[PDB]
């Protein structure tokens, strides 16, 4: 089967600018590439097909180009409307192939997460578990690490994560991380902390609380 | 206008079978090729087969051969996908798919039928309260924690939907065969406690409507 | 009252016969001298004469060959060969009988479609062949038959053009394989060596091409104007059988293969024995086969398998003249046919005379089938194989010729068979012989006494 | 009545190209009349035939022309797993050429096409190609409505069922008024033949240089049959448009099937749909009824009438004798909903093997008199055999057998001058229709100009 590699994975980009997105296939595939759009939480539209042939309805401002086993995808002056997943496909041969997609994102200025620690609810403590939550709020780039700390001990299994996607004002990104184990262990320690990483600062951001101290 | 109209959304028990349909608008679905393509977030776009629904003629990934069959019906103007066998990597979005001009491109898109198999039973979310810990800067940001709950989605909102500046509602995600969900909300330090904030939190199918008030913790 | 003889000199007996038939000489010495010698031979044996001396030559014809007429050699005329003894200004006749006994020259020429749909009908084709060639040689000895083959025009879409290997064997895609297609190929002569014919239809195959109908008209058309190379004979019947398991292509059909010319109606097999035109030039029209055929005196006989004999009945209407029969596992009904055109053969039996003297001159008297001596006439028509016809001819000289030995031939046209008429002259009497060189009874420097007569 | 035989003008070919083998007149947007002359047989740039087409403007003195240039490149794609392939060597570019407002559609019925994969193919085989030309701006679009990706054995596996292989599409070609482009493919579906239709706009459209195998939504291809009638009949080797029905909304197509029912021949009224609304059969066999239709209204009630051309009909002589001269039947439409009858006139030729009635070209009002008239080619009639074209005017019982006008062919022999005809257009803008005739065979077309 060809192999489609695109580049980038993702691209940080801003209004009116021009970008390309690049596919090269295992082998020449003269033209038989097609490029789509996926906007967020949506379908997906039909940018080009046989290389360089828009689509019926798709702006000018997109282009392709290229030969052999190397194509392009140019949008010139983006629109707030461009910044979605792009993907190649080829049809020159069967089993037809994807390349694996690029993310356009907003370019901003770089932004520390503000951390907010949660123990457990008094609810869920008398239903027998115990989930330590803590937010990682508005931060730039999107890549972020975070650690737990069970009185200075790092834990790992039992930890749920998720990221919002980008924000539509701010163009920020948020993380929640849930430490969930078992009520019998939450009541056989003191300190429990939340360690966020980012590019933003050398040292980690450090919250933590102490069970049952007020 | 040319449009391609999926059925809807299917959750369904592994091993059992499944059957998505494609219905053409303002076309003949025998006009050309047909393709069924298969999304899922870490894995990306694969593509299962296409028909010919003139003659019926297909061609699978082997990937995809003795899984997928696809058929077609030009009396119905319909196209359709099943999948047997159903496992854990059959949960995806699947996309029927057919070209404008170039008898070979993947042009028109329909808008998708998800899939989702699992042996959960329909389970009601528990909410969570999460005030703030035991200073007090200008800010202070609250919490919901909604946890085991069966199947997608849920419907979070704060003040019945009167606080949305300042939220973070975080995708969903699976532990345990069951959902679970969390979201945050900032507002400065005047607001609260003294103006009261509640988390809102319903789940259809299990027909539960939860409130929970954000009270802060004491001694 | 006084006759031609006594009254015209006649000094001798060789005078006497110069003057007249009728004239007789009278040698007997004991005859007074008031009777004359030179006279009727009434008058002579009247007057006294001995009758064994009066000369009186009496022309004759004696048969000197007389071989029977032939039965089913082969003896067409007869008698063959006549004697013919005349005198002087005299004529005698005699008899002559012509018969039609060899049999008529009839050529078969034999299309053969070896389009792919004929692989079933193959043996059919070839039963026919080899079945007209050897009935028909029992029919008539004088038979000659040959044989062409014809697929389609060899060019796209008629033509399977692919893969490559498709050109050499069109059977290439059904794993299997069969010979290269072509228009028209004249394959044998029209030859009278019939084991021949049959080991070379024998040996014909099947090729393939795309479209159910077949170019045979080309092959039609060629058959009928290449007249060199098919070998048609002038004076013979000529049947040109066509065989085909389905419709054919028609002028304008050409269009399709990209070819617009019409057909020239002209011959275009050269030394390579393939129809040059077929990639190039249209179908032939009807009305240019009925042309040709009509011109060059072609019988079309379309021997064509039972499931177009109605297309081909239809076609035939429209060439006044063509006939139609089916084409099957038995040959009996296209057989049928030819026998019939056969039967429908006649001939004419036309005396004409060879190396005839000057001094001889002929008369005829026809005896036909009608039995009526029509006089003057020397020819019969409407004879079939076996029918006989009567002549009497008469021949008379003109006087004596000094020659006194010739011959002449009566010979049909068209008949090997003859008659040769030897004829002699005879002008002395026989007392001419008995010359008596001496005088004896003249004594005055005369000499010769011959049939009681001085000089 | 008054085209003029002295003042004639000769536009000219290349040798053994045909140029003249079709024509049509094409009026620009300024409304300046030209001439669109096909010439199957021209030699392409690297001195293989592929044919051309030229572009000759108005003039008096006539002449050369300048070629309407087309790709004559061969194009091959690998796509799908597939290798897909197009021979225009010996396409007959030009063979048929029809315009239609600021659009020449010129077509090569000869044009192969193959698809391989693996160790199998489709096979090669002339599917046809339509080339279509907008002068005024460039633009350049294809149609090839029978190429297919299906593999030869497939063929064999549905008895050869919808094979579309050998169409020769735009053998015979039409444009209605609303620029729906109609194709003839008498070798369609096996060589029964077929009618592929398509919007102009759509075909323009939908066509991208390289694709090779596209979609036209918006076409309409005629059926297939298991009806012997219809075998190897030809359906589409000529085709036509008019009004047959009464209602004016919709559009009427008049094909012809020379060869249809066993070489009888044949001439179907149809709706858009291809739904027979009038079949009119042959007379005689292998006459050829059907090798041209044409649709005028030539007695005056405003109600198109049909004519159609049987140029090998044989014509019955003393003695039993035929005599191949060819033939036109004429028929007139009545009122109502009724079918068309008997014919009305029969026209038939009388030099030997003339081929009368090859071609019908309607002239428009030649004489303005208030009826429309006609021209019949003879293409090798005359007594010489040269060719002749015959001028019939329209009157209220019909048309009159005698015609009011013989052309003769001002070309040697074989030019088949006449085979190619088209009139009802007024070239040099005098008010009155005049007429062009095509002598592929001396590689000229002469243009007659009526006169008051
Ligand atoms: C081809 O066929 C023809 C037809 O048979 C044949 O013709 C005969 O030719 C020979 C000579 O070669 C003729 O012989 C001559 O006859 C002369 C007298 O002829 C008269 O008498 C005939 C008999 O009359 C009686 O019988 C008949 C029938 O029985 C009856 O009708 C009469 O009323 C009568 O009772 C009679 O047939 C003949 O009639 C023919 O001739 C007349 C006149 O021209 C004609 O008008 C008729 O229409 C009819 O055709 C006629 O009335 C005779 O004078 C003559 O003798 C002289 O010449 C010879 C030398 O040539 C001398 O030897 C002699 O001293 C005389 O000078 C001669 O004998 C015979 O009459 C012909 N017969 C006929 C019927 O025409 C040819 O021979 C045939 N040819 C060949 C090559 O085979
Ligand atoms: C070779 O040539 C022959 C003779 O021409 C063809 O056979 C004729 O085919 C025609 C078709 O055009 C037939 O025409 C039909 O005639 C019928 C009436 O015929 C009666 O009388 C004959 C006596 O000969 C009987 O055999 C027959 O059974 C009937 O009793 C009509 O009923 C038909 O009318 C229908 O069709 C016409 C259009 O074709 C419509 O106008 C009518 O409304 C109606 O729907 C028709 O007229 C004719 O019967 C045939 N004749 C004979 C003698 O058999 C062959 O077809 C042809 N073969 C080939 C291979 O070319
Ligand atoms: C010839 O004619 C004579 C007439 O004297 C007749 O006696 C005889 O029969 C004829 N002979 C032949 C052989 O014809
Ligand atoms: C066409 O060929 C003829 C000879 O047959 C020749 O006279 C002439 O030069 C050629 N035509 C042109 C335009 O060259
Ligand atoms: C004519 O028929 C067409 C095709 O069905 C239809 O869309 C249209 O409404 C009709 N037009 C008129 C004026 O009736
Ligand atoms: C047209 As054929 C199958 O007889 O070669
Ligand atoms: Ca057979
Ligand atoms: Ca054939
Ligand atoms: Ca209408
Ligand atoms: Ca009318
Ligand atoms: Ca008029
Ligand atoms: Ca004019
Ligand atoms: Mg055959």
């Amino acid at each position: 089967d060809i192999l489609m590699t695109q580049s980038p994975s993702s691209m940080s980009v801003s209004l009116g600018d021009t970008v390309s997105i690049t596919c090269h296939a295992s082998q020449g595939i003269s033209s038989n590439i097609g490029w789509l759009q996926q906007k967020p939480g949506k379908s997906f539209m039909g940018l080009i097909y046989y290389g360089t042939n828009l689509v019926d309805g798709v702006p000018s401002r997109f282009s392709g180009s290229g030969s052999g086993a190397d194509y392009s995808l140019t949008i010139s002056s983006l629109d707030s409307e461009d910044f979605a997943d792009y993907y190649c496909v080829q049809y020159a041969q069967l089993p037809y192939t994807f390349g694996g997609g690029t993310k356009l994102e907003i370019k901003r200025a770089d932004a520390a997460p503000t951390v907010s620690i949660f123990p457990p609810s008094s609810e869920q403590l008398t239903s027998g578990g115990a989930s330590v939550v803590c937010f990682l709020n508005n931060f730039y780039p999107k890549d972020i690490n975070v650690k737990w700390k069970i009185d200075g001990s790092e834990r790992q299994n039992g930890v749920l994560n998720s990221w919002t996607d980008q924000d539509s004002k701010d163009s920020t990104y948020s993380m929640s991380s849930t430490l969930t184990l078992t009520k019998d262990e939450y009541e056989r320690h003191n300190s429990y902390t939340c360690e966020a990483t980012h590019k933003t600062s050398t040292s980690p951001i450090v919250k933590s609380f102490n069970r049952n101290e007020c | 206008e040319v449009q391609l109209q999926q059925s809807g959304a299917e959750l369904v028990k592994p091993g059992a079978s499944v059957k998505l349909s494609c219905t053409a608008s303002g076309f003949n679905i025998k006009d050309t090729y047909v393709h069924w393509v298969k999304q899922r977030p870490e894995q990306g776009l694969e593509w299962i087969g296409r028909i010919d629904p003139a003659n019926g003629y297909t061609k699978y990934d082997p990937k995809f051969q003795g899984k997928a069959t696809i058929t077609a019906d030009t009396s119905s103007n319909t196209a359709y996908l099943q999948l047997s066998s159903l496992t854990s990597e059959d949960t995806a979005v699947y996309y029927c798919v057919r070209p404008l001009y170039d008898y070979y491109a993947m042009d028109y898109w329909g808008q998708g039928t998800s899939v989702t198999v699992s042996s959960a039973k329909t389970t009601a979310p528990s909410v969570y309260p999460l005030a703030p810990v035991c200073t007090t800067g200008s800010s202070v940001t609250l919490g919901c924690l909604v946890k085991g709950y069966f199947p997608e989605p849920v419907t979070l909102t704060w003040n019945s939907g009167s606080l949305s500046s300042g939220v973070h509602t975080f995708p969903a995600v699976l532990q345990s065969d069951l959902y679970t969900l969390s979201s945050s909300v900032t507002v400065t330090s005047s607001t609260w406690p003294s103006q009261s904030i509640t988390c809102n939190v319903a789940h259809p199918a299990s027909s539960t409507k939860v409130d929970k008030k954000i009270e802060p913790r004491g001694p | 009252g006084p006759n031609i003889c006594t009254t015209r000199g006649v000094s001798s007996c060789q005078q006497c016969l110069a003057v007249s038939p009728m004239c007789a000489w009278c040698s007997d010495e004991a005859l007074p001298l008031g009777s004359p010698r030179c006279d009727l031979k009434e008058n002579l044996l009247k007057d006294n004469c001995a009758p064994e001396s009066i000369e009186f030559p009496v022309s004759e014809a004696r048969v000197l060959e007389d071989r029977p007429l032939s039965d089913k050699q082969v003896t067409q005329v007869s008698p063959q060969r006549i004697a013919l003894r005349l005198r002087p200004d005299d004529s005698k006749n005699f008899s002559i009988q012509v018969r039609q006994v060899e049999d008529y020259p009839v050529d078969i020429y034999y299309l053969m479609d070896l389009s792919y749909s004929m692989k079933d009908d193959l043996w059919s084709i070839q039963n026919l062949g080899t079945k007209l060639a050897t009935q028909m040689r029992k029919l008539t000895s004088n038979l000659r038959i040959g044989f062409g083959a014809f697929v389609d025009k060899p060019v796209s879409p008629y033509m399977y053009i692919s893969p490559p290997e498709a050109l050499e064997n069109p059977c290439y895609d059904m794993k299997t394989t069969c010979l290269p297609m072509f228009g028209y190929k004249h394959v044998l002569t029209l030859t009278d060596q019939v084991t021949r014919f049959n080991e070379e239809v024998k040996k014909q195959s099947v090729s393939r091409n795309r479209d159910a109908p077949e170019g045979g008209f080309d092959a039609i058309m060629q058959a009928t104007v290449c007249d060199e190379k098919i070998g048609w004979r002038n004076d013979a019947s000529h049947l040109l059988v066509f065989t085909t398991d389905a419709k054919t292509h028609i002028a304008l059909d050409g269009r399709l293969a990209g070819i617009v010319q019409p057909n020239d109606g002209q011959c275009h097999v050269g030394s390579d024995n393939h129809y040059s035109a077929s990639t190039t030039m249209d179908y032939p029209s009807l009305g240019l086969m009925t042309e040709k055929l009509s011109q060059k005196n072609i019988n079309l006989i379309f021997a064509v398998t039972e499931n177009v004999v109605n297309l081909y009945q239809n076609y035939s209407e429209l060439i006044p003249g063509t006939t139609v029969g089916v084409l099957s596992m038995d040959s009996s009904n296209v057989l049928q046919l030819i026998v019939d055109a056969y039967g429908k053969i006649r001939s004419k039996v036309e005396l004409e005379v060879r190396d005839l003297p000057e001094e001889l001159s002929l008369s005829f008297n026809a005896t036909c089938l009608n039995n009526e001596v029509i006089p003057g006439l020397k020819s019969c028509m409407g004879l079939k194989i076996g029918d006989t016809v009567s002549f009497s001819i008469e021949a008379k000289v003109r006087g004596c010729p000094q020659e006194k030995e010739k011959s002449f031939t009566i010979k049909p046209v068209g008949f090997k068979d003859s008659l040769i008429v030897q004829v002699t002259f005879d002008c002395d009497c026989a007392c001419q012989a008995q010359a008596e060189p001496n005088s004896h009874r003249c004594n005055n420097g005369n000499g010769t006494f011959e049939c009681g007569v001085c000089r | 009545l008054n085209l003029d035989p002295v003042q004639l003008t000769f536009y000219a070919g290349p040798n053994g190209s045909q140029f003249g083998f079709s024509l049509d007149f094409h009026k620009d947007s300024h409304g300046r009349v030209a001439i669109v002359v096909g010439a199957p047989r021209t030699l392409g740039p690297s001195q293989e035939e592929t044919g051309g087409v030229f572009l000759c403007p108005w003039r008096a003195e006539g002449g050369q022309c300048p070629s309407l240039l087309f790709d004559l490149r061969d194009e091959t794609r690998n796509v799908g797993s597939q290798t897909l392939q197009t021979f225009k060597a010996r396409q007959g570019l030009g063979a048929s050429v029809v315009s239609w407002s600021d659009v020449i559609v010129a077509c090569a019925p000869w044009q192969h096409w193959n698809v391989l994969e693996k160790t199998e193919e489709a096979e090669k085989t002339p599917v046809g190609s339509c080339f279509l030309a907008q002068p005024e701006s460039g633009r350049r679009a294809e149609y090839s409505p029978c190429r297919g990706n299906t593999l030869s054995r497939i063929y064999v596996e549905n008895d050869f069922s919808w094979d579309k292989r050998y169409c020769e599409a735009g053998f015979s070609s039409v444009v209605t008024q609303a620029g729906e482009l109609v194709l003839g493919a008498p070798g369609g579906y096996y060589f029964l033949g077929l009618l592929a239709q398509a919007p102009v706009a759509d075909i323009f459209s939908s066509y991208r240089p390289g694709i090779l195998l596209w979609h036209v939504s918006s076409q309409s291809l005629s059926f297939d049959s298991s009806n012997p009638e219809y075998f190897d009949g030809y359906w589409g080797y000529s085709v036509a448009v008019g009004e047959f029905d009464g209602d004016l909304n919709t559009t009427e197509y008049v094909v012809g099937a020379p060869t249809w029912s066993w070489t009888l021949g044949a001439v179907e009224i149809l709706d858009s749909y291809y739904q027979r609304l009038h079949r009119l059969r042959g007379e005689q066999m292998a006459s050829y009824f059907g090798h041209s239709v044409a649709v005028t209204d030539v007695n005056g009630d405003g109600r198109h009438d049909l004519l159609v051309g049987a140029p090998l009909y044989m014509e019955s002589r003393a003695d039993r004798k035929l005599a191949e001269v060819g033939r036109v039947y004429l028929f007139l439409q009545p009122r109502g909903p009724h079918a068309l009858g008997a014919p009305s006139l029969l026209l038939t030729g009388t030099q030997l093997y003339g081929r009368f009635g090859s071609a019908i070209a309607p002239l428009g009002d030649l004489d303005r008199d208030g009826y429309n008239d006609i021209a019949v080619a003879a293409p090798y009639g005359g007594p010489s055999g040269r060719g002749q074209v015959l001028v019939f005017l329209g009157q209220s019982e019909g048309l009159r057998s005698r015609p009011s006008q013989v052309l003769d062919s001002p070309f040697p022999t074989g030019s088949a001058f006449g085979f190619s005809l088209r009139g009802a257009v007024d070239i040099d803008d005098n008010g009155y229709p005049d007429l062009i005739v095509g002598a592929y065979g001396a590689n000229q077309v002469a243009v007659y100009r009526a006169q008051p």
